[PDB]
RNA sequence: CGCGGGGUGGAGCAGCCUGGUAGCUCGUCGGGCUCAUAACCCGAAGGUCGUCGGUUCAAAUCCGGCCCCCGCAACCA
RNA sequence: GGAGCUUGACUGCGAGACUUACAAGUCAAGCAGGGACGAAAGUCGGGAUUAGUGAUCCGGCACCCCCGAGUGGAAGGGGUG
RNA sequence: UCGGUACGGUUUGUGUAGGAUAGGUGGGAGACUGUGAAACCUCGACGCCAGUUGGGGCGGAGUCGUUGUUGAAAUACCAC
């Protein structure tokens, strides 16, 4: 009912976090602007 | 039957696949055979039309023409009728031209209009209802270069659209031209089916394919050869 | 994780491969006959055909994404 | 207790401590990158605090492109998450 | 004797609207008669209104879509 969902970045598709939602709560996935280390800044991150 | 048809059956062998070259060299030993018509290439694909992704279609520039009188009058208004005129367009108007064509005369073959006045030339489409005239953005007659795409009527732009059951239909022309002539025409439009192959198109893609026409039968064709039509 | 089907009227199940009507069974309501709607008989209510989208003139049927069950074969340090 | 905008429920680190048989556990000023809020000062490496967890081995997936059994690749392995 | 598979020939397809032209796509008015046309016979094939008919038997030269639908529009005829 908590799973563990990984947050890719939306241009270099790296799984750069991982973390925790819920399934019933938030049906859909995430979306978050979070660093991404490859690009060097904050990109925006979706689930997989 | 059909004691015509059974002379060029009596000529083209089934277990063979022949070249490009040989293709168009019965095709003339067809339309030589029979009453002349065009030339029909059917390509057999191997993707799935019923996924969505799969889904081919495009269009072709035959460098030899397609064998069309391509009439065409330009519904616009200001100088995109103006551009269409010097591009080559003999029947150039305004909303006067929507009254020139509905009352007589209605013998032409695309409409290519502004988005600004699809409402007016939109009523002609009653009295070009079966023949398809109407201005279509679906055939690249709806769009904001109302004028050169004139000029693709005039060359030959041959609309592609794969069927339900993995199907390419296809024309290169009338059965008038010269056999190496025919081939520079079919090599350019194969290589533009290459183009539009999607990633998950799984298996062999250019499985079948065959060349006919409207009067004769169809010649077996071998898919290796897609570069050395010259 | 792979595969291999399934959700449709209160319950059950066809139609789905192959595109044009939503039906049958039981339950219920009402009426009839009757010791007894036990039975028998007639009429009707009860449906976005799991939900989103997509493809076609038109989709319960076909594609894809989603929830949701059922199997099998693994994985199981 | 209420409200506005937000994603720091960061990445590269870490002087110096607490606790401790060992393995573990815990706290951390400050530095840089790229950020949020704020007029600024600043504050932010989840939640008032202390439970909500499981060593190693063996594998799985994602990326990096380190090794590649004559050589060029590949198989397999390695690192990082 | 019952199939499976590779490939050829034959044939199949009927909401409503409506050519009875009744699967998709392509373009298609000339393919259409010694390959002996139409009428006419009826060994049959199937079934949902008129058979679309692979009956191969009878003929002595059309078995034309622009009109007037199936998105609608051809579906005579040809490739698939
Ligand atoms: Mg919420
Ligand atoms: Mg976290
Ligand atoms: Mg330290
Ligand atoms: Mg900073
Ligand atoms: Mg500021
Ligand atoms: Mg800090
Ligand atoms: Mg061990
Ligand atoms: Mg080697
Ligand atoms: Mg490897
Ligand atoms: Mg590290
Ligand atoms: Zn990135």
């Amino acid at each position: 009912v908590r799973p563990k969902i990984t947050l890719a970045c939306e241009v270099c598709k790296h799984r750069n976090y991982i973390t925790k939602k819920n399934r019933r709560n938030d049906p859909d996935r995430l979306e978050l602007k979070k660093f991404c280390p490859n690009c060097g800044k904050h990109q925006a991150h979706r689930e997989t | 039957t059909s004691k015509a048809y059974r002379a060029a059956a009596a000529k083209v062998d089934r277990t063979n696949l022949y070249t490009p070259l040989q293709a168009a060299k019965l095709a003339k030993e067809t339309s030589s055979t029979k009453q002349d018509a065009t030339v029909e290439v059917a390509i057999r694909l191997g993707v799935d039309p019923r996924k969505a992704d799969q889904m081919v279609r495009g269009t072709v520039n035959l460098p030899h023409g397609t064998g069309k009188t391509a009439r065409v009058a330009v519904f616009a208004v200001g100088e995109k009728a103006d551009a269409a005129v010097a591009a080559g367009a003999d029947v150039v108007g305004s909303d006067d031209l929507i009254e020139r064509i509905q009352g007589g005369w209605l013998e032409f073959d695309a409409a290519i209009a502004t988005p600004d006045q699809m409402a007016k030339v939109g009523r002609i489409a009653r009295v070009l209802g079966p023949r398809g005239l109407m201005p279509n953005p679906k055939t690249g007659t709806v769009t904001a270069d109302v004028a050169k795409a004139v000029a693709d009527i005039k060359g030959g732009k041959i609309n592609f659209r794969v069927d339900k059951q993995a199907n390419l239909h296809f024309v290169i022309g009338k059965a008038s031209f010269d056999e190496k002539l025919l081939a520079e025409n079919y090599g350019a439009a194969i290589d533009e089916v290459l183009r539009l192959k999607p990633s998950s198109s799984k298996g062999r893609y250019l499985k079948k394919i065959t060349v006919s026409t409207t009067t004769g039968p169809g010649i077996p064709v071998d898919p290796s050869i897609t570069r050395n039509f010259a």
